[PDB]
């Protein structure tokens, strides 16, 4: 995150961290949307052109963190991922379309003031806060500049832009399964969010009910927080679908 | 990054 | 709904009637201005 700050404890209850055993390291966000699933990125797990191809046993699913590196004892969850899925159309080929990815924890995680799930939107919540001007909130572990990184889980708030103005700034051929999120070169605020970000949620609050709906997945952007330019997320209810029929299959 | 709980590596 | 009966409420914040630094500046613009 650039230009963000430190995160209060217990303030993102469903951010998980996608842990490497070997090395170990921070490999992506994601998030908590029940007791056995996490949703996140698929560039995270299969990326071909950077030869990355992880496999249930490579990783580590850390639940309930503040800290970036230390092993918060009795706090933070680590579980171990028995089946990942990636969206059958996931195109890492061209412009990264339908970046998206469920993965099946082997054991429920039990919930508490640090762990909890985030909803997933309906057609409706969607609809009504999904607009340009409304502002949504990013969060993760990720580098603060584009090119020494955090200690503490960071956050920011950014303001969902025009589909126009999305287009208009990049080669990368966008799709409807994806919107961008960033202020404007004159709007005086800047933040972004960064490597190591991905698959991280972008969340929002609805005024209706009170709840934290993820509307969308930390995906991709060109450097970070570049003025003129803005990141790019996969949009979650597009592929909502997919999601339900993966769950109650499988 | 602090070393986790071997228990874990599985 | 299409989430689970308890999501979306932290244990936290929500629950206790606390807001969070920022969350304002969302529902802030959850309508007229930015
Ligand atoms: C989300 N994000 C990331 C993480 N995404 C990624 O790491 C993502 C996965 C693979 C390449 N990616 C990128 O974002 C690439 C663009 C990618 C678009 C699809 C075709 C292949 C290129 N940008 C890298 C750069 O310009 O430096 C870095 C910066 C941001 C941001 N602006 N908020």
């Amino acid at each position: 995150i650039v230009e963000g700050s430190d995160a209060e404890i217990g303030m993102s209850p469903w951010q998980v961290m996608l842990f490497r055993k070997s090395p170990q390291e921070l490999l992506c966000g994601a998030s908590l949307i029940s007791d056995r699933w996490v949703l996140t990125a698929a560039h995270c797990l299969l990326y071909p052109p950077w030869d990355k191809n992880f496999t249930e046993n490579d990783l580590l699913v850390r639940i309930g963190k503040h800290s970036r590196t230390r092993y918060e004892r009795n706090i933070e969850k680590i579980s171990m991922l028995e089946k990942i899925y990636i969206h059958p159309r996931y195109n890492w080929r061209e412009n990264l379309d339908r970046d998206i990815a469920l993965m099946k924890l082997k054991k429920p995680v039990a919930f508490s003031d640090y762990i909890h799930p985030v909803c997933l939107p309906d057609r409706e919540t969607a609809a009504s806060l999904l607009q340009a001007g409304y502002k949504g909130r990013v969060t993760g572990w990720g580098n603060l500049k584009e090119t020494g990184q955090p200690s503490v889980l960071q956050v920011v708030n950014l303001p969902i832009v025009e589909r126009p103005v999305c287009k208009d700034s990049t080669r990368i051929r966008i799709t409807d399964n994806m919107f961008c999120a960033g202020y404007k070169p004159d709007e005086g605020k800047r933040g972004d969010a960064c490597e190591g970000d991905s698959g991280g949620p972008f969340v929002m609050k609805s005024p209706f009910n009170n709840r934290w709906y993820q509307m969308g997945i930390v995906s991709w952007g060109e450097g970070c927080d570049r003025d003129g330019k803005y990141g790019f997320y996969t949009h979650v209810f597009r592929l909502k679908k997919w999601i339900q029929k993966v769950i109650d299959q499988f | 990054y602090e070393p986790i709980p071997e228990e874990f590596a599985q | 709904g299409s989430g689970e009966a308890d999501c979306g409420l932290r244990p936290l914040f929500e629950k206790k009637s606390l807001e969070d630094k920022t969350e304002r500046e969302l529902l802030e613009s959850y309508i007229d201005g930015r």
